[PDB]
């Protein structure tokens, strides 16, 4: 910007005055200003298809925490998405969990997820995504984090 | 030295002048000329501390100075003219990053 000075009683609007520039803020844009989270148009079917065309996994053994709630942190929450096909709820506790969710992404096309989470008692778990946008498989798996 | 720390759109900014108030800090100036040949200043004091230092260090960043006098550290949020934040001192170093002390 120019930076101009001010008089407030009375100011003055002058074509002169000189620039400093300060640096801003990053922005960083998200995977919820896009989407709108939502139950399937045929989950069953959708489920199993949306990983047909689009799957992209990752694996991790969990072997000094066997807690799924530091990711769960990152996923309810980075997604926007809703937890579910009855698979959400876990209580203060919990033995196993899947969160298989969901919402579309921008651009039309869906970004889907399952997240089985397995717990022998270390967790390996299978993170899926799948969609019907190619560039949110890639997307989820990073941007759950 | 009195306390100064130059921002690189071009304000050293220092205050005081060897005793004087603080009173004093600024300068974008506006012109230019010969490397030997000499320059001229803006005049628009801000500050009228109290405590007397004698030490200034900018944040990374330039931004935040801070500043320590009397023993004690203000800092400054400088633009803001307004006391970034204060305690007392016997030694120091900014976290580089611009972001811890």
């Amino acid at each position: 910007f120019t930076v101009k000075d001010c008089d407030p009683n009375t100011g003055e609007i002058d074509e002169e005055g000189y620039e400093d520039e300060y640096v801003l803020e990053d922005l960083e844009v998200t995977v919820a200003d896009h989407i709108q989270k939502v139950m399937k148009v045929n989950f069953e079917a959708a489920w199993d298809e949306v990983g047909d065309e689009f799957e992209k996994e990752e694996t991790f053994t969990l072997s000094t925490i066997k807690t799924l709630e530091e990711a769960v942190g990152n996923i309810v929450k980075f997604l926007g998405m809703h937890p579910c096909e009855r698979s959400d709820k876990v209580p203060e506790n919990k033995n196993t969990h899947t969160l298989l969710l969901a919402g579309v992404f921008r651009g039309g096309h869906d970004i889907l997820v399952r997240s089985r989470l397995l717990l022998l008692d270390t967790v390996t778990m299978q993170v899926t995504a799948r969609s019907s946008e190619e560039l949110p498989v890639d997307i989820i798996l990073a941007s759950v984090g | 030295e009195p306390a100064m720390s130059m921002d690189a759109n071009g304000k050293i900014i220092w205050a005081k002048h060897s005793e004087v108030q603080q009173a004093n800090l600024k300068a974008m100036g506006d012109t230019e000329i010969k490397d030997g040949e000499r320059l001229p200043l803006a005049v628009k004091d801000m500050g009228s501390c109290e405590i007397y230092p004698q030490t200034i260090q900018h944040n990374p960043n330039g931004r935040f100075v801070v500043v320590c006098g009397d023993g004690e550290y203000i800092i400054y949020t400088a633009m803001a003219l307004r006391n970034k934040s204060f305690g007392s001192a016997q030694e120091f170093a900014w976290a580089h990053d611009s972001s811890e002390y």
